[PDB]
RNA sequence: UAAGGUGAUAUGAACCGUUAUAACCGGCGAUUUCCGAAUGGGGAAACCCAGUGUGUUUCGACACACUAUCAUUAACUGAAUCCAUAGGUUAAUGAGGCGAACCGGGGGAACUGAAACAUCUAAGUACCCCGAGGAAAAGAAAUCAACCGAGAUUCCCCCAGUAGCGGCGAGCGAACGGGGAGGAGCCCAGAGCCUGAAUCAGUGUGUGUGUUAGUGGAAGCGUCUGGAAAGGCGCGCGAUACAGGGUGACAGCCCCGUACACAAAAAUGCACAUGCUGUGAGCUCGAUGAGUAGGGCGGGACACGUGGUAUCCUGUCUGAAUAUGGGGGGACCAUCCUCCAAGGCUAAAUACUCCUGACUGACCGAUAGUGAACCAGUACCGUGAGGGAAAGGCGAAAAGAAC
RNA sequence: AGGACCGAACCGACUAAUGUCGAAAAAUUAGCGGAUGACUUGUGGCUGGGGGUGAAAGGCCAAUCAAACCGGGAGAUAGCU
RNA sequence: UGAAGGUGUACUGUGAGGUAUGCUGGAGGUAUCAGAAGUGCGAAUGCUGACAUAAGUAACGAUAAAGCGGGUGAAAAGCCCGCUCGCCGGAAGACCAAGGGUUCCUGUCCAACGUUAAUCGGGGCAGGGUGAGUCGACCCCUAAGGCGAGGCCGAAAGGCGUAGUCGAUGGGAAACAGGUUAAUAUUCCUGUACUUGGUGUUACUGCGAAGGGGGGACGGAGAAGGCUAUGUUGGCCGGGCG
RNA sequence: UACGGUGCUGAAGCAACAAAUGCCCUGCUUCCAGGAAAAGCCUCUAAGCAUCAGGUAACAUCAAAUCGUACCCCAAACCG
């Protein structure tokens, strides 16, 4: 029952880029997401002589723990927590205050 | 004549230059093995999968290689191949 | 798939057996191991579809 | 070995004393002897391995009522 | 010159070998000791 | 359960999935090479050689099953011999082996102490061997008391380092009795009327539970310092949840949990209605365990070393009375009292932890703690039994340094 | 013919020197004894610790021997350092 | 707005010590008064790790011996090739068994390993390499001996041993010459052969053992003859004319 | 000619002498210390079988599985 998931606006809590947004590209086995145009890492790829070799430094996104990350409201417009219930036969999420479905 | 299994004794055609010279100059195929598979076993398999007409095989056990990575030794498996003759109807 | 191969009568559930051994699997390994084979996912799929036959085929 | 048929009787352990109390370790054996015995149930004879004291339980009793309880416990004779 | 170990695998296994070991109860107790100090090598073989 | 997956070093490649037959996790299934009790014969374990009976086969050959030993049971077929008996086949069915400690039995040291040493001690200890079971063993008085009465065994606390034993040295050391834990009894050595009934155990099913998957699960913000805030500062709010853990520094309220409330298609540990192949309640007449008790000889066990030594056990040689009888009450005798041997079976309290969970430490923190935080019973050493190491930490994130 | 003679292989080990943290935990160099026999040697057996084996030195039994080795009793015991 | 630890400095107590602070460090520390100790090390020929000393000393492992030119390389006494020289030749050559277990061959790489350097290597790393009716093993048979159904014996464990079954160092069927790979060849290839089985076909006929007999089937020494491997010398054939 | 070699031919291809510790010889002579076993092999019959199955011969035919095979092997590869 993970509360951040794949198409997901989020907003980041700690680090850096504190308080910027972006949707999750992959969670992690480790408990880690991937969100894009967060932590932006200057990589130094190294050219390796099997196919490509462009020889370049190159800005990845790096992971961050998924407690650092919580939903983006679109409402209230900030930070929200996450729940879980069963409207209908299915089980399906909801923002803590401002009772609503995502 | 043992149907089923004949298909899981040979695994695969083997590549190398003794390989090659036994293509055109001796008339035979070398190929990788079951451990199993008896001389009959092969030619049997070949008669039908590869589908030519086979004059002998030759059959041997290859040892495996004891290789390393870093600390802890590491032996290869004991791999068996055989030289199969074909006679003058041949193709590959 | 086994849902589907579950009704099958017993005499055609061999003629599958014998269709996967026959080509596919020996087909790709003797392909994979040549060079000639780029999708290296249906030597494994194969396998199990034969594990799904030779169970689904132990009915006694 | 050296037990008994009839009584169970086996070698048991025991000290040799000395006049000076030395002990010494031993072992009582059964009088045991190899003896033919008259069984007129079955007009035979039948060689047991008997304690002295077990020719007088089959001498008391009768061999056959011996070789009823060797019978039960599973023997042969 | 003449050294102790003049090896010979037949007289190894002969004398130290799994099937050497478990002819004899005594011989059963040294594989139930390695095993239960739990060694890989349980005889010579 | 589920939006992510295809275990790790460990990439990458190629592909699954994304409202659900991807993955995952549990219950029952299937598959389960060869060695290993190994079990068709052998054997330098992981190899070699069959036999037999079924199916197939296109000459070439295949496939599957079975064939170990012993212990009972059954049919048998059966020698020296008249009938047999030994035997030999066949087939049921059981066993075989492994395992940490705990338990009962069969054997059983020495160092050591005695300031030497031989009785004695260490000690029925170490060790070896056999049979076990979830516990085991013991167990319903031929008990032990003292003219009072106790009422099977077991274990704990006293009695008591007492009485005793003892080269009366070193040392060994009770019981009676009292307080507790736990409590429970039966069956055989058989004949009337009357009858299967109360007891063990089927097998059930069928409820209640538990166990092996799980679901929900409360309420924080703003500034300051910093690489990063959980921190400081100031105001909130949930608490049957402030156990604990993670998160870029110390988090009730970011995340996983926690209290709590809830779960099972299924296979199991349990907990009583209860149809019942199957098994005698009651009731009286009695019977009431012989090479035994006891004795001599030799040993042993009793706290008790043969001593004045009861009692128990027996290797050996002997031998009653058998309820008008017999046993014990610590030499022995006589009176009183008390029990009824020579056949069995019995839960609980009790001992242990290889192993599965949870939780806790005035336990350790890498020369410690297991030998082993790490691919350790590994490397290495030894013919072998066997011995046996060293070796942890970049950072918040590999952003592991393109050029 | 020969436990005959001389003498290589093979088996040995009398003398000397070197070596003595060696090239080597017993060797090397130069000479030395036996060399058809009570010879020598390969392969495989058997004998087990108060036990073996010994043309007998208390020799030898895996570089260990007037009682092997490994584990255990076991932290034996030590009026001694 | 910088803990422990490390490292300095300055005060301070009669001592074990204590206090404050600079730098390093980058996260823990802990008053007071009580409580509990794996509570204090210089010695134990203490135990583990690290590092000295002798010392840039001895030594570099047979006194069979090198030399030079060229190659390759960043570099050449050592590697490759060439020409001399030397050494072994009942071996220091060539095959095996045992024992090792990839050390074989090719390509590449010199950190460590190599008692020096190293382009070389039995080193690292890839890839390649072992082809059998006839060779050996397995298989039929046995010695020494081992195991051993029942059996006899033994407190238990187990000891001995019979019918059997294992156990070669022994007995039992058959292939040679030439060519070939970087690395296998009596195994691949060419040319010639042979040996045991099954299942036939056929003419012909007594076959048939857990049994009998024969053979297998055997010592030392010696001597002699006949041979051959092999050599030597002629002839013959091709080259040579110093 | 890749200075690696690849791929064509290719003459004589005899005689004497010497000679083993090899082979005939598992023999012969001799001596005593008097020198494995058991199968394969050959042969004879019992229990049986009697056109049979079984033998014998000859033209076939099908087969001859499995494992080892590199390399060192008086040594830098084994034991030290
Ligand atoms: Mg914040
Ligand atoms: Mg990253
Ligand atoms: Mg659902
Ligand atoms: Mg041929
Ligand atoms: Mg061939
Ligand atoms: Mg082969
Ligand atoms: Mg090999
Ligand atoms: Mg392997
Ligand atoms: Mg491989
Ligand atoms: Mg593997
Ligand atoms: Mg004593
Ligand atoms: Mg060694
Ligand atoms: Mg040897
Ligand atoms: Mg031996
Ligand atoms: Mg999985
Ligand atoms: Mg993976
Ligand atoms: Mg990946
Ligand atoms: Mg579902
Ligand atoms: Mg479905
Ligand atoms: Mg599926
Ligand atoms: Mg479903
Ligand atoms: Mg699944
Ligand atoms: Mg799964
Ligand atoms: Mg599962
Ligand atoms: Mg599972
Ligand atoms: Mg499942
Ligand atoms: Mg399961
Ligand atoms: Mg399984
Ligand atoms: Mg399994
Ligand atoms: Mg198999
Ligand atoms: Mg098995
Ligand atoms: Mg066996
Ligand atoms: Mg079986
Ligand atoms: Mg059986
Ligand atoms: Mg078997
Ligand atoms: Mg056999
Ligand atoms: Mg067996
Ligand atoms: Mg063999
Ligand atoms: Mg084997
Ligand atoms: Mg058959
Ligand atoms: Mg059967
Ligand atoms: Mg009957
Ligand atoms: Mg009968
Ligand atoms: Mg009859
Ligand atoms: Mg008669
Ligand atoms: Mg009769
Ligand atoms: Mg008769
Ligand atoms: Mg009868
Ligand atoms: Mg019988
Ligand atoms: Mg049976
Ligand atoms: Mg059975
Ligand atoms: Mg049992
Ligand atoms: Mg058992
Ligand atoms: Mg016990
Ligand atoms: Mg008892
Ligand atoms: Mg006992
Ligand atoms: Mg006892
Ligand atoms: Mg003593
Ligand atoms: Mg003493
Ligand atoms: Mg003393
Ligand atoms: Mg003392
Ligand atoms: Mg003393
Ligand atoms: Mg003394
Ligand atoms: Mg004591
Ligand atoms: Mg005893
Ligand atoms: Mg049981
Ligand atoms: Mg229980
Ligand atoms: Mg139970
Ligand atoms: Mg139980
Ligand atoms: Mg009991
Ligand atoms: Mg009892
Ligand atoms: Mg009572
Ligand atoms: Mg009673
Ligand atoms: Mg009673
Ligand atoms: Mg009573
Ligand atoms: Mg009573
Ligand atoms: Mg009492
Ligand atoms: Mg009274
Ligand atoms: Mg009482
Ligand atoms: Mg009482
Ligand atoms: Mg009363
Ligand atoms: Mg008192
Ligand atoms: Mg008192
Ligand atoms: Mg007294
Ligand atoms: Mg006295
Ligand atoms: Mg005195
Ligand atoms: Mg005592
Ligand atoms: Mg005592
Ligand atoms: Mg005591
Ligand atoms: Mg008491
Ligand atoms: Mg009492
Ligand atoms: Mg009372
Ligand atoms: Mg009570
Ligand atoms: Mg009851
Ligand atoms: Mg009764
Ligand atoms: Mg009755
Ligand atoms: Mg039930
Ligand atoms: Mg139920
Ligand atoms: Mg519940
Ligand atoms: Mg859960
Ligand atoms: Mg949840
Ligand atoms: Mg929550
Ligand atoms: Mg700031
Ligand atoms: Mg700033
Ligand atoms: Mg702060
Ligand atoms: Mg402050
Ligand atoms: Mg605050
Ligand atoms: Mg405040
Ligand atoms: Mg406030
Ligand atoms: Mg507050
Ligand atoms: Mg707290
Ligand atoms: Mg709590
Ligand atoms: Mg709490
Ligand atoms: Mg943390
Ligand atoms: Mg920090
Ligand atoms: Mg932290
Ligand atoms: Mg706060
Ligand atoms: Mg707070
Ligand atoms: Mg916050
Ligand atoms: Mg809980
Ligand atoms: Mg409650
Ligand atoms: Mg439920
Ligand atoms: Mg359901
Ligand atoms: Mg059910
Ligand atoms: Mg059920
Ligand atoms: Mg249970
Ligand atoms: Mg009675
Ligand atoms: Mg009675
Ligand atoms: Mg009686
Ligand atoms: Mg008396
Ligand atoms: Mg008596
Ligand atoms: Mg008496
Ligand atoms: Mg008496
Ligand atoms: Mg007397
Ligand atoms: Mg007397
Ligand atoms: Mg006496
Ligand atoms: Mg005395
Ligand atoms: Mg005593
Ligand atoms: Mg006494
Ligand atoms: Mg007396
Ligand atoms: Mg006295
Ligand atoms: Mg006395
Ligand atoms: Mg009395
Ligand atoms: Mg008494
Ligand atoms: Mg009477
Ligand atoms: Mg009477
Ligand atoms: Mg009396
Ligand atoms: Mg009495
Ligand atoms: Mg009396
Ligand atoms: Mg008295
Ligand atoms: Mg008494
Ligand atoms: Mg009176
Ligand atoms: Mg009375
Ligand atoms: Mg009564
Ligand atoms: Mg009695
Ligand atoms: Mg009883
Ligand atoms: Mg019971
Ligand atoms: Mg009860
Ligand atoms: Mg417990
Ligand atoms: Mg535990
Ligand atoms: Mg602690
Ligand atoms: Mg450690
Ligand atoms: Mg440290
Ligand atoms: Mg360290
Ligand atoms: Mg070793
Ligand atoms: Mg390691
Ligand atoms: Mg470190
Ligand atoms: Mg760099
Ligand atoms: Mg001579
Ligand atoms: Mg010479
Ligand atoms: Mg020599
Ligand atoms: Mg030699
Ligand atoms: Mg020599
Ligand atoms: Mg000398
Ligand atoms: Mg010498
Ligand atoms: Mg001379
Ligand atoms: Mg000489
Ligand atoms: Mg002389
Ligand atoms: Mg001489
Ligand atoms: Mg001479
Ligand atoms: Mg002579
Ligand atoms: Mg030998
Ligand atoms: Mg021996
Ligand atoms: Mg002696
Ligand atoms: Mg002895
Ligand atoms: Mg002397
Ligand atoms: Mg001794
Ligand atoms: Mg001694
Ligand atoms: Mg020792
Ligand atoms: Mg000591
Ligand atoms: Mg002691
Ligand atoms: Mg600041
Ligand atoms: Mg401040
Ligand atoms: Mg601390
Ligand atoms: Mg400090
Ligand atoms: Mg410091
Ligand atoms: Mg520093
Ligand atoms: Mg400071
Ligand atoms: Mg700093
Ligand atoms: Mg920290
Ligand atoms: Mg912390
Ligand atoms: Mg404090
Ligand atoms: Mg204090
Ligand atoms: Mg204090
Ligand atoms: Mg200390
Ligand atoms: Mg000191
Ligand atoms: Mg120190
Ligand atoms: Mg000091
Ligand atoms: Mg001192
Ligand atoms: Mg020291
Ligand atoms: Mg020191
Ligand atoms: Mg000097
Ligand atoms: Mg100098
Ligand atoms: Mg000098
Ligand atoms: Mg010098
Ligand atoms: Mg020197
Ligand atoms: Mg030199
Ligand atoms: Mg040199
Ligand atoms: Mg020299
Ligand atoms: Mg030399
Ligand atoms: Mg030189
Ligand atoms: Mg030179
Ligand atoms: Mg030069
Ligand atoms: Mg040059
Ligand atoms: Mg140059
Ligand atoms: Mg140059
Ligand atoms: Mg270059
Ligand atoms: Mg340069
Ligand atoms: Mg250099
Ligand atoms: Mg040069
Ligand atoms: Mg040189
Ligand atoms: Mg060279
Ligand atoms: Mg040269
Ligand atoms: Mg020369
Ligand atoms: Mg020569
Ligand atoms: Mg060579
Ligand atoms: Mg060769
Ligand atoms: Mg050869
Ligand atoms: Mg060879
Ligand atoms: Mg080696
Ligand atoms: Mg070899
Ligand atoms: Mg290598
Ligand atoms: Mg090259
Ligand atoms: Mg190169
Ligand atoms: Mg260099
Ligand atoms: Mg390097
Ligand atoms: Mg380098
Ligand atoms: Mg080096
Ligand atoms: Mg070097
Ligand atoms: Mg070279
Ligand atoms: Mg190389
Ligand atoms: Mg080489
Ligand atoms: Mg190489
Ligand atoms: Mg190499
Ligand atoms: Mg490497
Ligand atoms: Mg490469
Ligand atoms: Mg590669
Ligand atoms: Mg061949
Ligand atoms: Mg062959
Ligand atoms: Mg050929
Ligand atoms: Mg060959
Ligand atoms: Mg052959
Ligand atoms: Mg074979
Ligand atoms: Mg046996
Ligand atoms: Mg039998
Ligand atoms: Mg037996
Ligand atoms: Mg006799
Ligand atoms: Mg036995
Ligand atoms: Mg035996
Ligand atoms: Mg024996
Ligand atoms: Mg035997
Ligand atoms: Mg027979
Ligand atoms: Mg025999
Ligand atoms: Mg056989
Ligand atoms: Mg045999
Ligand atoms: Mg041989
Ligand atoms: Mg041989
Ligand atoms: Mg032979
Ligand atoms: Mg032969
Ligand atoms: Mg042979
Ligand atoms: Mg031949
Ligand atoms: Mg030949
Ligand atoms: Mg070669
Ligand atoms: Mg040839
Ligand atoms: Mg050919
Ligand atoms: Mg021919
Ligand atoms: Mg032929
Ligand atoms: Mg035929
Ligand atoms: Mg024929
Ligand atoms: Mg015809
Ligand atoms: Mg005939
Ligand atoms: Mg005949
Ligand atoms: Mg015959
Ligand atoms: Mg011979
Ligand atoms: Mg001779
Ligand atoms: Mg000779
Ligand atoms: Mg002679
Ligand atoms: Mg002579
Ligand atoms: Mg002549
Ligand atoms: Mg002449
Ligand atoms: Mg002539
Ligand atoms: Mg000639
Ligand atoms: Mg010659
Ligand atoms: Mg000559
Ligand atoms: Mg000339
Ligand atoms: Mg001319
Ligand atoms: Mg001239
Ligand atoms: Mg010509
Ligand atoms: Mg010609
Ligand atoms: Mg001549
Ligand atoms: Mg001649
Ligand atoms: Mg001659
Ligand atoms: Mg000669
Ligand atoms: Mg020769
Ligand atoms: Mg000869
Ligand atoms: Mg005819
Ligand atoms: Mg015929
Ligand atoms: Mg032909
Ligand atoms: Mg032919
Ligand atoms: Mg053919
Ligand atoms: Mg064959
Ligand atoms: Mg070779
Ligand atoms: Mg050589
Ligand atoms: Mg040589
Ligand atoms: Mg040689
Ligand atoms: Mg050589
Ligand atoms: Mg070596
Ligand atoms: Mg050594």
């Amino acid at each position: 029952a993970a509360k951040i998931r794949r198409d997901d606006e989020v907003i980041v809590l700690t680090g850096k880029d504190k308080g910027k947004r972006g949707k999750v590209k992959n969670v992690l086995s480790s408990g880690k997401v991937i969100v894009e145009g967060i932590n932006l890492v200057k990589k130094h790829q190294k050219p390796v002589p099997a196919l490509n070799q462009p020889g370049g430094i190159v800005e990845k996104e790096a992971a961050i723990q998924v407690s650092n990350v919580a939903i983006f409201n679109a409402a209230t417009g900030k930070a929200d927590r996450v729940g879980f219930r069963f409207e209908d036969g299915k089980k399906v999420r909801f923002f803590k205050s401002n009772s609503e479905t995502i | 004549i043992r149907e089923e299994r004949l298909l899981k004794v040979l695994r695969a055609p083997h590549v190398s230059e003794k390989a090659s010279t036994a293509m055109e100059k001796s008339n035979t195929i070398v190929l990788k093995v079951a451990k199993d598979a008896t001389k009959a076993e092969i030619k049997a398999a070949v008669q039908k999968l590869f589908e030519v007409e086979v004059e002998v095989v030759n059959t041997l056990v290859v040892k495996g290689k004891v290789k390393r990575h870093g600390q802890r030794i590491g032996r290869r498996s004991d791999w068996k191949k055989a030289y199969v003759t074909l006679k003058e109807g041949q193709n590959l | 798939m086994k849902a589907k191969e579950l009704r099958e009568k017993s005499v055609e559930e061999l003629n599958t057996e014998l269709l996967n051994l026959l080509r596919e699997q020996f087909n790709l390994r003797m392909q994979a191991a040549s060079g000639q084979l780029q999708q290296s996912h249906l030597l494994k799929q194969v396998r199990r579809d034969v594990a799904r036959v030779k169970t689904l085929l132990n009915e006694k | 070995s050296r037990v008994c048929q009839v009584t169970g009787k086996r070698p048991v352990t025991g000290n040799n004393r000395s006049h000076a109390l030395n002990a010494t370790k031993r072992r009582f054996l059964p009088n045991l002897h190899s003896h033919r015995f008259w069984v007129e149930s079955e007009k035979r004879f039948v060689t047991l391995r008997v304690s002295a004291k077990g020719m007088r339980v089959i001498d008391k009793k009768g061999i056959d009522t011996v070789l009823a309880e060797l019978r039960a416990r599973g023997e042969k004779y | 010159m003449k050294r102790t170990f003049q090896p010979s695998v037949l007289k190894r296994n002969r004398s130290h070998g799994f099937r050497a070991r478990m002819a004899t109860k005594n011989g059963r107790q040294v594989l139930a000791r390695r095993r239960a100090k739990g060694r890989a090598r349980l005889t010579v073989s």
